[PDB]
């Protein structure tokens, strides 16, 4: 209840009283831990953007990373590094385009790699976490390409070198399940498993179709790589879950995030990152509110929490803010993070009682994307 | 003004987020940075790629197909920002998907997003 | 008179007496049963038609007359784009100006001159009756008058509903009488979102009253020579079909290799495709477009031959702005485009569609 | 009454009703005229920034130009081109620095020149219009350097090449008076006249010291190249007028913008571009409010207008908003432009009676600098 | 919070713009982007140039010289922006001037402005 | 008691008996009338001192003893920066360990051994009394105890208020007793804003109680050899003065060429400057730092010679991060710096200033 700034004013004043000298210098961020959280600000399509590194336990900005045009952040689950795929131009937003990947040390935040991507191959789109992804060993970054056609670009972070583009079918998003394998979601309603070497036609296998042409699967599914759990809401709060843990798709029973009464009274999911998944609790969190069927990208004020196994509602939190994106820490007694684009604030909640504990404001221009590491 | 209410088109002001042809716009209206409803601002590059929505025109009761177009090669205008999603489908239905930066085809390989125009291309409900 | 004129033109259209050896009428190359195209096989397959002498082949594919009457007369618009006209190179101003040309063209109907055409018209008492009723007495005695009158009647005939009925599934769907299948609907959605619409739609924006799927402009899409057609025409291995630049009066070398954008109505049934009939299948004509967008090696290969498409006949003034869209058509989208283009088929030709 | 966006929906409805086709295309900005106004947004030191081109008659944005870090804009007085000196970095705000000048066509807004400035020689500072200046012939751009010392870069717009740096003494700002001559203001409180040929040292001559060591001259003097009038306010609203029209500095009678009683009740100038000068009217506009002596950069709610020769006050406007910058158009019946950094909105007033006519909002993050061309 | 009122320094919160040491800060407070009062955030470069101000400390009534220093090589942080100008002089008295991007001496030639730290280096006198 | 010890060192300090030929005392080279430096002209002018033999010149400029008592004992700090000790290369831990070394140095006072020092000490009845009162009976009969006691006396004398009086104008101004002139305050402003404060201030932040205008650190600022001082020293044209590295037990090649940041107190009256006295004028010392920042031809040239400064004696470990500040000192600021530095002169040496 003593704030950050207040405690800090008390300590500087004590040092001044004591004749305490110290050397002005560049701080190191605290060690990455389960309660660090990163918030990416695509800034409503601005040519340059920011990420904030936050200690969610303190509610304190501990660092920042600059990026260019709609970069894709990724965070190694073990905390050893962070990276992004970014795009810059020789004259702000015009002239020659350079796409690249940087890797950063998670405490000094310095770039430890800057890997040029040839032929400007990134997909420029409102930020979707699973359009750029790390493999589980942290060795490879996979990024999606839409033009001329769907493709996936393979970047070696270990050897700090772009490898190749892989041709894919009419499919979207990249869920890595192994050093050489990832899943995508296809137009025809199946998933495609993509297995890749250094060379050859990658082996591409479709799963069974798992949804009709008129159920709409949202751009922001939750994927837990350590659980292999892909949690995929539709526009109605119907939740698809696919178990990728065997390395093949197993389709789990669908659950309904909302009741039939709530659906009849206009409750639907909506926002940007609408869904979160806590691996250790096996719980799903969904951003929902009463809304017309085509206001699916608007903020929502409520989170439903349900047991992933049974679909049983565990809670419904009234968030008390216009929340676009949520995510949770992966530790015991997780934090529930609730990011307001309109407010440029990350609100930090006890994921158990839903109570707001603290918040971090002034996060850029239109912050949209929350990332945590799953370290346990 | 209630972000969650059903969208209500009007045909009396193109700078407004509820202007009928912006029913699936994402970004900024070009009219507000020196384009017009259907032309790009000076110094930007007109994409040839398009996204479509079926938008109800409350002037004549008809729904029209709006093939949106981006004006590219400039940082985002920051004026008349709007996001509507009437009929908007997820990315894997890209013809109706509006988070994508549709700058393909723009002169000089321009790919940064500046603003979007809303020309009609035909009728159909 | 509006009826009677079309009615006279209907008679002329099917009359092989307007050809030198009387073997050939407009209907011979423009056959009503095949959407007013030539079903006949020549030394180049269906790519080019054989004239009245039974041996001369032309150098361009015979186009449909369907919806040809919606084409504006030839003009340069304000943006300096040429538009409208008849023939693939726009060298005729309009239907009337075009109609007398097959008649005197030694590679087509081959009449020696207007006087000889008048003489044939005079030999038929029905023409003396029908021409004199519309054009006055002794019209057939004046070679200039008679030849102009036949062209006019033919043009009026091509402007009737019989030629542009607007009863395709597309039209029926646009009138709310039925719905597209999901594949057709996707096809229509691709057509309008991808670059096709930049050239194959009447208007840049707004709604066309009578859409014929062309903006009537001239574009070089970089098609190679049709070697077998070009051999048949005997124009020479060093000949260049300069498209619009051949129109007398056009001198601008920027117009070299541009041809008029064809209406896609009835396209499913008027193969082979393009101005030299170079492509046999509709899918192939769609796939040519991927040579400009796709980075896959298969995109630079004509699936009908397994060889590269070829060097363009005119490797300059290509419409690269439109063609290099940055987005290729995957197979599912080419499938949708084929299904949609098939909806552009007139009701009477639907049965042609099966094969 | 009918707004621009209303008139435009009506014209579009009518076009639709009539079946009028029109080709989607890149618009040309209307011809530059007296009522064109440029608003530069340094964006509170963001690495990328924006300049808005506005038709101040319509209160319409007619175009925009992008710029890098703290760019310096200039606008040819005859309306034939615009330019800026700007700075980019290879990875947003990090990596290799490139300083450069762009010249732009002012109806297509297309870059007509991009002239690299060797060894990153630009002064990076909160934007001061006369830290970068066109010579009157428009053939030469001069920009200030601070590090390693005061110096001035000569840029040839016609040859489209950087020429050389000139050494100057301890002076600031650049007020060009001729093809080969500019004045600067020195630490000792003199002006220095700098004359350069192709070769050698420039010929540098100092005037008398014209202010005491403790009267502080603001960073944003108004300079009118066509009248050769340098209007230089101090922190108290005292105003120095230097006449440079002979090739040489005649010092005009100094004049006071606020009254004795007003500086007793704490009336002071404050803002960014606190002062504007209308050339044919020979008239000075000053942003002022009641403020502490060290709140000299804060917005003001009031504009006073005085005669350059007599210094009699002609008007005092209650602006109705927090104004940080002012400027005027240079035609008859001038517009008075009032830029609020805080509202990001340019308010456009009748310079005569002071009432707000119209305004142009959403002008970036922290717009600060108004530029107009003196065309008549 | 009245912007034209005389500045009222406090010694109880370093993130607020009325903090006593910030009396001539121009930009952003580094404590809000992962620095601290006298340290730079990770990834930035500390300049060796500085600005000085004499700043009044309400806690002991004493005046300290603050030699501000910029943390450079990052885009402006956008958090806790503050502009105070106590004793701040025009650019030709650059030792007291605060629009200048005082990033000289920063490692790697870093010259972009991210934020400013507020260390004491003496008593005014 | 602490008082008598210092009175004992006051005696020894001006006693030539502690030199071999009895021609010199500490005060001969550390002249009290010259802020404890050497007024005497030599083969290299004032750059280096002549010892007791009347011939041998040193290779380093004799520094002031004023304020040396504020220097902490030599240590490596937690950042791995060496700080403090005595001599330009910190090879003495502190004043006590320094005091015996001139006595036994053949190019200085030239006593053969501790024994001969002790013998000289016993020859004086005043020392038998003074020393025996402080360290006990027989102290002078034991040459190890005698020498070490003389060292202690000297060190205690140097730690008196007389050596560090903090009565310069700058001390007065900090006490609010007087104001700087505009030039002096500008100079102070220039000194704290520009790179000088990075090395020539005790602390990095907060307020120093007894500022002596050094952080006690070791820096190679890339000075050239003093050609005539080097020839006079007889150490050979081959010789390299490795600064800190020459301290025994310093092994790290990174300290080569590094010297103890001198206190700037009395700078104005203690020319010539730098460890080797290469520059006669204080302005030249200030101007030398412009070699790393200005681009002007004039910066590359030593004004006292008209020829380039010359290459660094040790052209590695330069403190570039600090020295390459991006900003040069125009003539005006060099003027002000000079004026501010002149305010660092002790009261008693103010008349020297003219
Ligand atoms: C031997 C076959 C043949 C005969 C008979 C023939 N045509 Fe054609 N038709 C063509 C070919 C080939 C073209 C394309 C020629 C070109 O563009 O140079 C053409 C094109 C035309 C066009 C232009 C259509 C377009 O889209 O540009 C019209 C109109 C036309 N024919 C009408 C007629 C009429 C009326 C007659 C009878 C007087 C006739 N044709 C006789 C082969 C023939
Ligand atoms: C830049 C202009 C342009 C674009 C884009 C374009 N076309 Fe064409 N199209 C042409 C022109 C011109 C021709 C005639 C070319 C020739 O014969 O010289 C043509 C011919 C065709 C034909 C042959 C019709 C016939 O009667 O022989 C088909 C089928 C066709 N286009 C479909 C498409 C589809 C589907 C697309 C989008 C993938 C498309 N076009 C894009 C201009 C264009
Ligand atoms: C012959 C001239 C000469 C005499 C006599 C001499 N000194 Fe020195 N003093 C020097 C020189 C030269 C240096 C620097 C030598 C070096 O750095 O290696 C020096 C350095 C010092 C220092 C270190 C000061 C600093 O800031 O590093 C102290 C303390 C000192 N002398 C005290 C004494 C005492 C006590 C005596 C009498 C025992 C004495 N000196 C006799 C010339 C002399
Ligand atoms: C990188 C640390 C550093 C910086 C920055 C620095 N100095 Fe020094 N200064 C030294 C060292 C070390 C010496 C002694 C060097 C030597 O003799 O080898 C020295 C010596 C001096 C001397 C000679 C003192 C004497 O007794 O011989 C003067 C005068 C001086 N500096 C003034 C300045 C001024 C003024 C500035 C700012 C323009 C400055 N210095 C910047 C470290 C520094
Ligand atoms: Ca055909
Ligand atoms: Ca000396
Ligand atoms: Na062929
Ligand atoms: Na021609
Ligand atoms: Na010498
Ligand atoms: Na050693």
């Amino acid at each position: 209840q003593e704030t950050q700034g207040q405690a800090a004013a008390r300590a500087a004043a004590a040092d001044l009283a004591a004749g305490q000298d110290d050397e002005p210098r560049i701080l190191e961020a605290p060690a990455p831990d389960a309660r660090r959280v990163y918030v990416n600000d695509p800034a409503h399509f601005a040519a340059v953007t920011q990420q904030f590194v936050i200690d969610g336990e303190a509610g304190r900005v501990i660092g920042m990373i600059d990026g260019g045009f709609l970069p894709n952040p990724v965070v190694a689950d073990d905390g050893s590094f962070i990276a992004h795929a970014s795009t810059v131009f020789s004259r702000i937003a015009r002239g020659e385009r350079t796409d690249y990947v940087e890797v950063f040390d998670p405490v000094t935040l310095l770039p430890t790699a800057d890997i040029e991507l040839p032929d400007a191959p990134r997909f420029l789109v409102g930020t979707y976490p699973w359009m750029t992804s790390l493999t589980p060993d942290g060795k490879t970054l996979l990024f999606y390409q839409f033009s001329p056609a769907p493709a996936v670009g393979v970047v070696d972070l270990e050897g700090k070198a772009f490898k190749r583009m892989l041709d894919v079918p009419d499919c979207y998003h990249i869920f890595p399940t192994a050093p050489d394998t990832f899943f995508m979601h296809c137009r025809d309603g199946s998933l495609a498993k993509v297995a890749f070497g250094t060379e050859g036609t990658p082996e591409i296998t479709h799963t069974e179709v798992f949804h009709p042409e008129d159920e709409f699967l949202i751009n922001h599914p939750a994927y837990s790589q350590k659980a292999g759990r892909l949690v995929w809401p539709t526009y109605t709060g119907k939740i698809h879950q696919i178990d990728l843990s065997s390395g093949d798709a197993k389709f789990l029973p669908a659950v309904e995030a909302l009741t039939e009464a709530e659906r009849a009274d206009g409750w639907r999911p909506g926002g940007w990152q609408q869904v979160a998944y806590h691996r250790a609790l096996d719980r799903i969190y969904l951003l929902v509110d009463q809304r017309d069927e085509w206001r699916h990208k608007t903020a929502s004020r409520f989170v439903v929490v349900l047991d992933a196994k049974t679909g049983e509602r565990l809670a419904k939190f009234e968030m008390g803010h216009e929340i676009d994106s949520i995510n949770v820490s992966q530790d015991e007694k997780p934090l529930l993070y609730a990011l307001s684009t309109g407010d440029k604030t990350l609100y930090i909640h006890d994921a158990e009682s839903g109570e707001e504990l603290r918040s971090v404001n002034q996060l850029g221009h239109g912050p949209q994307v929350i990332t945590t590491a799953d370290m346990g | 003004t209630d972000p969650r209410a059903k969208w209500v088109p009007q045909d009396n002001d193109i700078q407004a987020c509820d202007y009928w042809r912006h029913c699936s716009i994402d970004g900024n209206i070009c009219d507000c940075s020196g384009g017009s409803l259907t032309n790009c601002p000076p110094g930007t590059k007109l994409a040839t790629a398009s996204w479509v929505a079926s938008c109800y025109n409350p002037t004549d009761g008809q729904s029209y197909l709006i093939a949106y177009r981006d004006c590219c090669g400039y940082n985002v205008s920051g004026r008349c920002p709007c996001l509507n999603t009437e009929g908007e489908l997820p990315v894997y239905r890209p013809e109706f998907a509006n988070d994508i930066i549709w700058c393909f085809g723009a002169e000089d390989d321009a790919m940064t997003y500046h603003c979007t125009i809303s020309p009609i291309v035909g009728k159909a409900s | 008179a509006d009826d009677a004129l079309a009615a006279l033109g209907a008679q002329l259209f099917v009359d092989p007496a307007l050809s030198r050896n009387a073997t050939q009428s407009c209907a011979t190359c423009h056959d009503p049963a095949r959407a007013f195209t030539d079903p006949r096989e020549g030394k180049a397959g269906l790519a080019v038609s054989v004239g009245d002498d039974g041996q001369s082949h032309g150098d361009r594919n015979t186009p449909t007359l369907g919806y040809a009457a919606l084409v504006p007369a030839f003009h340069r618009d304000a943006n300096g784009k040429y538009k409208g006209g008849q023939f693939w190179d726009g060298r005729a101003d309009d239907l009337k100006q075009q109609a007398g040309q097959p008649m005197l063209n030694p590679v087509e109907m081959a009449m020696p001159d207007r006087a000889a055409v008048a003489a044939r018209l005079r030999d038929d008492p029905a023409y003396r009756t029908g021409f004199e009723a519309l054009f006055g007495k002794g019209v057939l005695d004046d070679p200039e008058r008679a030849f102009d009158a036949a062209a006019e009647a033919l043009a009026a005939y091509q402007a009737t509903g019989e030629f542009s009925p607007f009863d395709s599934k597309y039209d029926r769907v646009m009138r709310g009488e039925e719905k597209f299948t999901p594949l057709e609907e996707f096809g229509y959605t691709v057509f309008i979102t991808k670059n096709c619409r930049l050239c194959h739609m009447q208007r840049k924006q707004g709604v066309a009253e009578r859409e014929t799927f062309t903006n009537f402009e001239y574009h070089n899409i970089g098609l190679p020579v049709n070697e077998t057609a070009r051999e048949a025409s005997g124009l020479g291995a060093d000949h260049v079909d300069h498209g619009l630049l051949a129109r007398p009066g056009i001198e601008d070398p920027a117009q070299s290799g541009r041809f008029k954008v064809p209406s896609l109505r009835n396209v499913a049934v008027t193969g082979p495709y393009m101005h030299n009939g170079v492509f046999t299948d509709l899918r192939t004509a769609i796939l040519f477009y991927n040579k400009y967008t796709s980075r896959r090696p298969e995109a630079k290969i004509n699936p009908e031959t397994g060889a590269p498409w070829g060097e363009p006949e005119v490797a300059r003034n290509l419409s690269l702005a439109e063609l290099q869209s940055g987005l290729m058509l995957d197979d599912g989208r080419v499938d949708a485009l084929v299904a949609f283009l098939e909806t552009l088929t007139d009701r009477r030709y639907e049965p042609l569609l099966e094969e």
